RNA sequence: GCUCGUAGGUGGUUUGUCGCGUUGUUCGUGAAAUCUCACGGCUUAACUGUGAGCGUGCGGGCGAUACGGGCAGACUAGAGU
RNA sequence: UUCGGAGAUACUCGAGUGGCGAACGGGUGAGUAACACGUGGGUGAUCUGCCCUGCACUUCGGGAUAAGCCUGGGAAACUGGGUCUAAUACCGGAUAGGACCACGGGAUGCAUGUCUUGUGGUGGAAAGCGCUUUAGCGGUGUGGGAUGAGCCCGCGGCCUAUCAGCUUGUUGGUGGGGUGACGGCCUACCAAGGCGACGACGGGUAGCCGGCCUGAGAGGGUGUCCGGCCACACUGGGACUGAGAUACGGCCCAGACUCCUACGGGAGGCAGCAGUGGGGAAUAUUGCACAAUGGGCGCAAGCCUGAUGCAGCGACGCCGCGUG
């Protein structure tokens, strides 16, 4: 039936993914239906974006997630504002704010004066 | 590739010294070989030749690389030739010329292939690394007390530091401020030739 | 045990069909009538105004259509082999 | 055959076909019996062999021999046949 | 070689009307990738991610009627008597 | 308990029955000038397993068979017979409107009509297994979603008139048959039509597209990687099973070609991944891994996956850096 699957879309050693809504009788890179989010496995945490409306539309018409998505619903929160469990709120967490690149610069300015 | 060669037959056949002053020029400031003062035929296709030679070998960019700073030169706003010489001298060994740390640009060029230093903490050793607004040029922490590093510390005084770079103290470190526009480039080339060389 | 056991369907709105407006050619097959549809176009590349025309069957449930006649089709499930149309009225009839 | 579940699947095609044709005949030799009383005349049999046809056909629709589809065009043929004598 | 004529292409002045051509605007669509722009990530670059353009079109609703055309008339300068 | 045999009772499990999968994934461009493709619609003319959700229900019985065991035929491939045993296999009943027929209401329109309701007369279903004792997985009829798919139509993209008359189930109607569905799709009779100089009928060639290369653009050439769709699986035809079939690693038949034979008869299809021969100017390893992602089955642990992730090889291309 309807899957919520990834795909695979980056160079050979960037694995990017896309959250994508599909048929199960489809290759990876095929069309698919709905593209609803990403997933960056490289970064220090992860780079994890769901779009929480849409994923709410597809969990509740039939679409059975696979194993690596099911772990992404359940961090950012939309697994569980759909079976009703009290972890409604997103646990998902995102990298340390670095200081900008304007901010380094004028540090080092009054590091010479 | 480099070109790894003598530099001053380079600077006389362009009829043009290169490098900054050379006493191998100015003795002879004709063209080299046997027939080496002999009377040239100028066409409009030898000033355009010429005049992109002129900034291959200041620079020190092959030719399928110049080619593609071209490509992007014509497709950015603004002008053609400005924009050439503004990626052209935005290139990190071009940097480090500017900033008084090295005598000419072919030990530039080392110093940055060599692994001398840093931009944000992060180790660089390609040449043609375009550095971009408010970047710092830092030099490594093992590459001081070190005899040509050394030799860049008294001699900060003879040429000017252009103004859209500025170094600073005991650090040896340079500030870019802004990409250069047209004024602080020098000159020994006019700029509008090497877009009409490309046009044929 | 709660539920209303016919859930009410979403109100899909009717989608239509095409309708054209031509002449007639032939009458004399027996409840189908022949029209001759036509259409301007720009040319793909010298860009002049083509007139070109259609020759459609259409069905008529009793056969009163003579040569002339201004008709109005709408077009419909495939209703013979090639007859797609069907004759909704007739205006201004062959004089 | 080469693999293990093919040949498997040929001896259960060939179970299913013997069941199938089974099916499929006796609603031939069903329709054919209601189609002689309604030729006749008759409107005895006819009104009462018309009874056991579609009953036939609803049963070979729920094994699966036909589809639900199949059905409802012969039992609406058959039953226009009987209205009309 | 020259004329006559069939299909076709083209059409003077003017009033009214329909809004097919034309044109304005809005929603649906024009998959992703590639391509141009702008930032971001691989030491740079190729490569790669994101955002916006592009997708010259086509369908549905609502405006405009100058011009072309369809429909119903009028006029005498072209044409014929 | 022999010292190398007995004991299904018992977690685990070869072969076998049964469910689901095997129609996906992967390859190739031979065929096709066509609704094959691109694009925009129509379906009041349709189908849709598994998945989600609303409502009812999960009820009584019956007869066998594979395996096992004993035997016959054959050189093998394989196959006949007798006994014997189960089920979520199979078959027969009871009750259950979205099956049918007749006659009515109430809503809408785009002509056939469509959706929703009422009465009378006819009908259609299934299945249990497991449990450390709030393990748990299923079965069937139906209203409604989601996904996938079929069919029809407008416009669009090759050369040739030194191919100018093609068509008789051909064009249309009615009564039947057929189909998931409209339809000469098929059949019997009746009418005498339908297409064409805006290129019918024929001949040559070709998979189509997003794209790629060139160009100032308009155009011109092309369809290779990647992604969508179509077509084919030794050649030609044909059905079967199923929700779904060009059924690549299925069945049957005929043909060509390899191979076994005791001469009666049998076996095979790399345009899957590597690989060999051949042709050729010319194109690679009989590699590792299921760690990641996708898929199939199973409650699950898991098992399966030459999809895939990678590596080996060739300056074959782009990009970057060295030889100071
Ligand atoms: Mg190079
Ligand atoms: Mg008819
Ligand atoms: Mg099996
Ligand atoms: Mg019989
Ligand atoms: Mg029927
Ligand atoms: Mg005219
Ligand atoms: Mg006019
Ligand atoms: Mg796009
Ligand atoms: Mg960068
Ligand atoms: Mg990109
Ligand atoms: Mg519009
Ligand atoms: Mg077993
Ligand atoms: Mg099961
Ligand atoms: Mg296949
Ligand atoms: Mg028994
Ligand atoms: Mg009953
Ligand atoms: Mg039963
Ligand atoms: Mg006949
Ligand atoms: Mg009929
Ligand atoms: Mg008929
Ligand atoms: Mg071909
Ligand atoms: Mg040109
Ligand atoms: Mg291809
Ligand atoms: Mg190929
Ligand atoms: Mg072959
Ligand atoms: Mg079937
Ligand atoms: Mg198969
Ligand atoms: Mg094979
Ligand atoms: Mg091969
Ligand atoms: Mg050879
Ligand atoms: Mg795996
Ligand atoms: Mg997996
Ligand atoms: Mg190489
Ligand atoms: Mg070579």
């Amino acid at each position: 039936a309807v899957k919520i699957k990834l795909t695979r879309l980056g160079k050979i050693r960037n694995p990017q993914y896309r959250v994508a809504v599909a048929d199960a009788r489809t290759r990876r890179d095929g069309r698919a239906i709905e593209v609803i989010g990403r997933y960056h496995p490289k970064e220090e945490p992860s780079l994890i974006e769901i779009n929480s409306e849409r994923a709410q539309y597809w969990l509740s018409v039939g679409a059975q997630p696979t194993e690596p998505v099911l772990k992404l619903l359940k961090i950012t929160g939309d697994w569980q504002k759909f079976k009703g469990l009290p972890g409604a709120q997103g646990r998902l967490k995102v990298a340390a704010p670095k200081p900008s690149k304007l901010e380094v610069f004028n540090a080092a300015l009054a590091a010479a004066d | 590739a480099r070109y790894t060669g003598p530099v001053t037959r380079k600077s006389r056949r362009l009829r043009t010294d290169l490098v900054g002053g050379d006493q191998a020029f100015e003795k002879r400031p004709y063209p080299p070989g046997q027939h080496g003062r002999a009377r040239i035929k100028e066409s409009e296709y030898l000033l355009q030749l010429q005049e992109k030679q002129k900034a291959r070998f200041t620079y020190g960019v092959m030719e399928k690389q110049f080619r593609r700073y071209y490509e992007e030169a014509v497709r950015q706003p603004g002008k053609t030739g400005e924009e050439l010489l503004k990626i052209l001298e935005s290139r990190l060994d071009n940097v480090i010329y500017r900033a008084g740390l090295a005598r000419t640009r072919r030990m530039a060029r080392q110093l940055v292939s060599h692994g001398h230093f840093n931009v944000n903490g992060v180790h660089v050793n390609v040449p043609s690394y375009r550095v971009s607004q408010y970047d710092i040029v830092d030099v490594r922490d093992k590459s001081l007390n070190t005899v040509p590093f050394q030799i860049a510390r008294e001699t900060a005084g003879e040429r000017p530091i252009p103004s859209w770079l500025q170094v600073v103290g005991e650090r040896q470190r340079v500030l870019i401020h802004q990409l250069p526009e047209r004024a602080q480039i020098d000159v020994p080339l006019t700029e509008q030739l090497i877009v009409e060389y490309y046009s044929k | 045990v709660k539920g209303p056991k016919h859930t009410p369907r979403t109100p899909k709105p009717r989608g239509r069909r095409k309708t054209r407006i031509g002449y007639v050619v032939s009458d004399k097959m027996q409840k189908t009538i022949v029209v001759e549809l036509e259409d301007r176009m720009r040319h793909p590349l010298y860009g002049k105004i083509i007139r070109t025309t259609k020759k459609v069957k259409a069905h008529d449930e009793d056969s009163v259509a003579g040569i002339g006649d201004r008709v109005s089709l709408m077009e419909t499930r495939p209703l013979s082999a090639t007859k797609r149309w069907r004759l909704v009225e007739i205006l201004e009839k062959a004089k | 055959a080469n693999i293990k579940s093919q040949q498997k699947r040929n001896r259960t095609n060939e179970r299913a076909r013997l069941r199938n044709k089974a099916v499929k005949s006796s609603l031939r030799t069903a329709v054919r019996a209601f189609r002689e009383a309604a030729h006749a005349g008759d409107k005895a049999k006819a009104a009462e062999l018309l009874a056991s046809t579609n009953r036939k056909l609803d049963k070979a629709a729920s094994k699966g021999v036909i589809h639900k589809n199949q059905a409802a065009n012969k039992k609406s043929a058959l039953a226009q046949a009987l209205n009309k004598l």
